[PDB]
């Protein structure tokens, strides 16, 4: 039922998009809305194959009503295969709005959350109570930085007309457009060279360590290369490069 | 809900944020820089702004002779604040950019869906009850063709503008990252004059 | 020794610690590798590019069987199976497609060219920064305060290990501002007054080392009739 | 449509990597401490007013 207030001598109605909201019925003059059919997208949730077989399915955007006992609404939707529960965990697969689905053995299934920020804590303040260490410790943490990327070039006659005279012949009717695409790969090969030489040749002098490894009780050999090996790499150069595969 | 076209509700809610940032200004307040490497560690307010004053290269007898005059400048800097962002129209200019953008993009693809492109009509139901099927493809292949090429300037458009967004919010996290949970010395990094908090 | 003094500590906290900070390095250089080995996605931004350059190639190399609405995807036959005043219609509806799939590959290209731009760009300042001096930006070097850094090389990428310096065991202690002695105030030069509740003392930063207070670690500077929260001792000299 | 390709799947990989992206934005910008302090219950910092 539309509460439209139609003018005597129109017949149909449409909005800002520019289509159909309202239209009267020719048999007996009444306004009516009319609204499209629920519809959405479907996300499977699981874990590894390895772990289990079981799965949870969230409609999106869905109410609960229009579409396996367990049903749950959050504000993303509708998650059918999974429990709700007090208990906040750090997130392990998120879904929506603060709510987060792990593999949990409570036996073993899948259950929905609420994310947890972190742990609580209070330090306390006062007028005149301060607090010093005592004591220290030394960390070593890690970085990864890509740098360059792969360069290729591109023939256009070879992949669009292969070896046939007369696709040339219509191709070369179009215009100019393989020249700008062989620039532009040319100009991002380039860069990738740039980008390296930028990163890595920052000084001008080759350097070698001493033949002798003391240094006051540091030990170094983690990371200075390996002449016993042939390409001369340190054993954490070896394990990136061991890890790392196509 | 458009043709197609959803919207997806971010990870993170509001009041996460909030209490993100309320955590962030305890810590600050009742600690100074050192919970940002490692425990936090109490320090009376006033013993702190004057290792500040230090840091800028003023004595602390400056700031422990004349603890009131700067309490109370400070007070008057943090109301005028609240006048300041409320007079001003355009204040938050870069924040409303964004959510218009967005819109006048959902817009324009909409409405890009009546457009004919050398066809009897745009709508495909007529033309399925109107005509056969051996004359129907002729018609559809044009409205093909010009769906087509609008999604794919749309989403050129998105990949663009997302790429300057990321780049804002790497600032913002370097600028979080240095101007709250330390005392900077980059000229004009976290405002005018000799930085001492944010 | 010197990098100790830059992050705020004397030299004798080092020299009187060598063996143990020697140990602690020796320890977490030893974990690297298996913090390395053990985490299976600790290098995925290094493979993800190569998973994207593949999956593009793929992508561009499926797209030529596609029809694009022709009788047939290969030239070949159609050459040997027409007549040339009508092939040209078959031919032309894969020109532009191919010519479409093209574009689009240059495009995406581009893109991500200029997103690995940026990232070379941070990692030569980080290596300009860390590794070459001693950075003072917070977390910019690591998490705490920043000693020295070292670089390795990857497929297509870099990595650095951060060398940091944490405090810890901490304690409660009473302090003041100033001490008042003569009708006259005193302030710390360098460090902060401690009391353990019956003695104070003027200890350094980050580091409980108390000394007694004299006036070769002080300055007069004022009045003892300003400061509030004084708090009157003797003061040796 | 379906004879002309697969271009959707690109077009649905662009938008999902830009949506985890947003979230990864504010996820690192926010996200810095791992410890949920909270402010005494008195609000004496020795005149200022927070
Ligand atoms: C689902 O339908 C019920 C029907 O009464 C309604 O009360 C509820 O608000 C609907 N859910 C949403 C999210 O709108
Ligand atoms: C969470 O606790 C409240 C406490 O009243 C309870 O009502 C609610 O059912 C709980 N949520 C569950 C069990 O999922
Ligand atoms: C801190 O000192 C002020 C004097 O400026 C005093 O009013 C206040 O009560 C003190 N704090 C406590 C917890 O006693
Ligand atoms: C410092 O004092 C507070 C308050 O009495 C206490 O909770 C805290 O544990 C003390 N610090 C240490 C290292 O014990
Ligand atoms: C504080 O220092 C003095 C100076 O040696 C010492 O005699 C006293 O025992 C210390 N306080 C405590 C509780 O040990
Ligand atoms: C020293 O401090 C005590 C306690 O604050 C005070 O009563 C006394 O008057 C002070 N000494 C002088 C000379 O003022």
């Amino acid at each position: 039922e539309s509460n439209k207030k139609f003018l005597p001598f129109q017949q149909f109605g449409r909005d800002i998009a520019d289509t159909t909201d309202a239209v009267r019925d020719p048999q007996t003059l009444e306004i009516l809305d009319i609204t499209p059919c629920s519809f959405g997208g479907v996300s499977v949730i699981t874990p590894g194959t390895n772990t289990s077989n079981q799965v949870a399915v969230l409609y999106q955007g869905v109410n609960c009503t229009e579409v396996g006992s367990n049903v749950f609404q959050t504000r993303a939707g509708c998650l059918i295969g999974a429990e709700y529960v007090n208990n906040s965990y750090e997130c392990d697969i998120p879904i929506g709005a603060g709510i987060c689905a792990s593999y949990q053995t409570q036996s073993q299934s899948i259950i929905a959350y609420t994310m947890s920020l972190g742990a609580e804590n209070s330090v306390a303040y006062s007028n005149n109570s301060i607090a010093i260490p005592t004591n220290f410790t030394i960390s070593v943490t890690t970085e990864i930085l890509p740098v360059s990327m792969t360069k290729t070039s591109v023939d256009c006659t070879m992949y669009i007309c292969g070896d046939s005279t007369e696709c040339s012949n219509l191709l070369l009717q179009y215009g100019s457009f393989c020249t700008q695409l062989k620039r532009a790969l040319t100009g991002i090969a380039v860069e990738q060279d740039k980008n390296t030489q930028e990163v890595f040749a920052q000084v001008k002098q080759i350097y070698k360590t001493p033949p002798i490894k003391y240094f006051g009780g540091f030990n170094f050999s983690q990371i200075l290369p390996d002449p016993s090996k042939p390409s001369k790499r340190s054993p954490i150069e070896d394990l990136l490069f061991n890890k790392v595969t196509l | 809900k458009f043709n197609g076209l959803t919207v997806l509700p971010p990870l993170l809610t509001d009041e996460m944020i909030a209490q993100y940032t309320s955590a962030l200004l305890a810590g600050t307040i009742t600690s100074g820089w050192t919970f940002g490497a490692g425990p936090a560690l109490q320090i009376p307010f006033p013993m702190q702004m004057a290792y500040r004053f230090n840091g800028i290269g003023v004595t602390q007898n400056v700031l422990y002779e004349n603890q009131k005059l700067i309490a109370n400048q400070f007070n008057s800097a943090i109301g005028k604040i609240q006048d300041s962002l409320s007079s001003t129209p355009s204040a938050l200019g870069k924040l409303q950019d964004v959510v218009n953008h967005n819109a006048q993009a959902l817009n324009t693809l909409v409405k890009q869906l009546s457009s004919k492109f050398g066809a009897i009509s745009s709508v495909l139901n007529d033309i399925l009850s109107r005509l056969d099927p051996p004359e129907a493809e002729v018609q559809i292949d044009r409205l093909i063709t010009g769906r087509l090429q609008s999604l794919q300037t749309y989403v050129t458009q998105q990949l663009i503008r997302a790429a300057e967004i990321r780049a804002s919010a790497n600032l913002a996290a370097t600028k979080m990252s240095e101007c709250v949970l330390g005392q900077s010395k980059r000229v004009d990094f976290c405002g005018k004059g000799y930085h001492l908090m944010s | 020794a010197y990098r100790f003094n830059g992050i705020g500590v004397t030299q004798n906290v080092l020299y009187e610690n060598q063996k143990l900070i020697a140990n602690q390095f020796n320890s977490a250089i030893g974990k690297i590798q298996d913090s390395l080995s053990s985490t299976p996605s600790a290098l995925g931004k290094l493979q993800d590019v190569v998973n994207h350059n593949a999956q593009a190639l793929n992508t561009l190399v499926k797209q030529l069987s596609s029809k694009f609405g022709a009788i047939s995807s290969v030239l070949n036959d159609i050459l040997s199976r027409l007549d040339p005043p009508e092939a040209e219609v078959q031919i032309d509806r894969l020109i532009t497609g191919r010519l479409q799939s093209l574009q689009t590959y240059v495009t995406q290209q581009l893109i991500r060219a200029a997103e690995i731009r940026a990232s070379a760009n941070l990692a030569a300042t980080k290596m300009s920064e860390c590794v070459l001096g001693q950075s003072k930006r917070v977390d910019f070097c690591g998490k705490g305060y920043h000693l020295m850094s070292f670089p390795q090389s990857a497929p297509h990428g870099v990595v650095f290990l951060h060398v940091t310096y944490v405090p810890a065991q901490e304690k409660n202690f009473t302090t003041a501002p100033a001490i008042c002695h003569d009708g006259k105030a005193h302030f710390p030069r360098e460090g902060v007054f401690v009391s353990n509740g019956t003695h104070w003392f003027v200890t350094q930063r980050n580091f409980y080392e108390p000394q007694i207070i004299t006036t070769d670690n002080t300055f007069v500077s004022g009045n003892c009739d300003v400061v509030i929260g004084i708090v009157n001792n003797t003061v040796y000299d």
